[PDB]
């Protein structure tokens, strides 16, 4: 994750102002109504019907905030994503299933939330090192498929 | 295809953006440039640092073509024919670039538009986009 | 859009593949599963070694789709239409991995039909089976 | 990049007896047809109208040796591509301004002009192989844009 001090520092400020709990919420339940397909690993969850019904069934909510909490987790670890993402790597592909691409997606999906919150505060170059994250947060998930 | 209420969401998120659209067009490629540069290969001709002219300039152009496109909502192939022709014979812009200027056109409309863009709206915008990704795309072979 | 050129360069080398589509389709299955690894996870239920009976009975499966194409090449969405309502609404593959699947197609086929694999011959197959992809994500959203 | 002892003898076995001259010539000259778009960084070249034309083409003939020349190169330093590859990395972004995904297009084409020439023996742990090559050969030639 070639990211510079620069971007670090940009990244990590910005997360500070973060609600992990409403944001992780808000990007797993967008990413299922955006891209509805992505419905499929989430059968159990209940009803996915409508915008409403996502955005607000409770343990779509649940699950974002656990997603978000091993994301953050990952920002401490910058310099070593592959090794800190590992163990949820063999998992999503072992135990769960889950094409590598939904990671991406996801990423894209959270940076438009970062950038609905925090407006004009989302500039461009925070923007940028925000996409160097999410891939490197992607590809760390991905790392261990076989 | 884009459904209807699809395309009444797009009327309403685009009808807010009116007077400001061209700076939103500058900004958009503003993201682009700098989240993904490889994108700017195909601005070697361009001044591409802050606050460019030729990048607001661009940016306008591409805002229009967006109002048109909009405009032109259910007959968005032959609208937007001449600028499906040039990008596909003159500019040859690789396909995959739309993707990625349209997903800067997302954060950009998230950054400026806090109440419009809800879960509706962000899914409708992203497939109107890539309906206008497809068309400027249509005739490349 | 496939050309009159293109129709008939398909029609030509899919007609040669004649009575090994089945064998091709497999084959085409393997190279996916072990060039592309992530492919697997939409197959989790199936035996994935070499040669197993999952994979050659699905094999057939598709190309005898893929023959549905070529003979309905004029009318994909008609002739397809089930086929992208079971890719849409059940299966749920992400679009990115029809462009991996074509690809291995288009191995097989050079690997196995050394005089038709003309360049021209190549183009249009390429732009078939993209078409053939287009059609069957077209209901995704 | 992660090559398996086993993949490097069935890259470097098979690359043997590759003939540089008719495969470089083929797979250049097929990236042009079959993607259009790609014509534009060669107009100099002269007549690419039609296929024959480009596969006839003897700047396009001539061109496609120096590229698979440098791919040779690469195959000898399986286990450092950037650094073999950073100087041709730099001429393309900064004096040719070539988008990298073309890299992508023509490694596949590449992986097909081997498929129709050794048939039977480019076998699917063989292209899979060849898959990583092509895939770490463009991203090293990506590297140094900026
Ligand atoms: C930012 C990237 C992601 C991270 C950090 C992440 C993290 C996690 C974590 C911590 C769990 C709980 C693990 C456990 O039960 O032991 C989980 C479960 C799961 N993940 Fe991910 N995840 C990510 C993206 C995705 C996405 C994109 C998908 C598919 C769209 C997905 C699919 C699933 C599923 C289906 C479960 C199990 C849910 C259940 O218990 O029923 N994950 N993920
Ligand atoms: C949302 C989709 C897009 C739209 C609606 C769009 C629209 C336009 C418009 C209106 C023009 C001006 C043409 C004129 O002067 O009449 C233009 C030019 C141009 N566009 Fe696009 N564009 C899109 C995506 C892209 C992307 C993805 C690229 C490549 C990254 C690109 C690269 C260019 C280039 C290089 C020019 C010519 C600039 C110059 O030489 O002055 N466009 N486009
Ligand atoms: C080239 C485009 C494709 C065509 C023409 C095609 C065709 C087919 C056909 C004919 C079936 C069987 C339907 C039936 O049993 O009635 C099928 C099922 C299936 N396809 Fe595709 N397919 C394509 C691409 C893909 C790709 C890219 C994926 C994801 C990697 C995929 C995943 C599946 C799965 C998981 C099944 C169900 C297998 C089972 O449970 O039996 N397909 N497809
Ligand atoms: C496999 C990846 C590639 C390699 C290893 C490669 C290598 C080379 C080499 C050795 C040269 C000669 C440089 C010199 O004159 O000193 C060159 C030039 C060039 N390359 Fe690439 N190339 C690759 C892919 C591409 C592709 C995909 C494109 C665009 C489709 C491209 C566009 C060009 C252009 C326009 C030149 C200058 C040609 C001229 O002299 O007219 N290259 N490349």
């Amino acid at each position: 994750v070639h990211l510079t001090p620069e971007e670090k520092s940009a990244v990590t400020a910005l997360w500070g102002k973060v609600n992990v709990d409403e944001v992780g919420g808000e990007a797993l339940g967008r990413l299922l109504v955006v891209y509805p397909w992505t419905q499929r690993f989430f059968e159990s969850f209940g009803d996915l019907s409508t915008p409403d019904a996502v955005m607000g069934n409770p343990k779509v909510k649940a699950h974002g905030k656990k997603v978000l909490g091993a994301f953050s987790d990952g920002l401490a670890h910058l310099d070593n994503l592959k090794g800190t993402f590992a163990t949820l790597s063999e998992l999503h592909c072992d135990k769960l299933h889950v094409d590598p691409e939904n990671f991406r997606l996801l990423g894209n999906v959270l940076v438009c939330v970062l950038a609905h919150h925090f407006g004009k505060e989302f500039t461009p170059p925070v923007q940028a090192a925000y996409q160097k994250v999410v891939a490197g947060v992607a590809n760390a998930l991905a790392h261990k498929y076989h | 295809v884009l459904s209807p209420a699809d395309k009444t969401n797009v009327k309403a998120a685009w009808g807010k953006v009116g007077a400001h659209a061209g700076e939103y067009g500058a900004e958009a490629l503003e993201r682009m440039f700098l989240s993904f540069p490889t994108t700017k290969t195909y601005f070697p001709h361009f001044d591409l640092s802050h606050g460019s002219a030729q990048v607001k300039g661009h940016g306008k152009k591409v805002a229009d073509a967006l109002t048109n496109a909009v405009a032109h909502v259910d007959d968005m192939p032959n609208a937007l024919s001449a600028l499906s022709d040039l990008h596909a014979h003159k500019l040859r812009v690789d396909p995959v670039n739309f993707k990625l200027l349209s997903h800067c056109l997302l954060v950009t409309l998230a950054a400026h538009l806090p109440a419009e863009f809800t879960p509706a709206v962000h899914a409708s915008l992203d497939k109107f986009l890539a309906s206008v990704s497809t068309v400027l795309t249509s005739k490349y072979r």
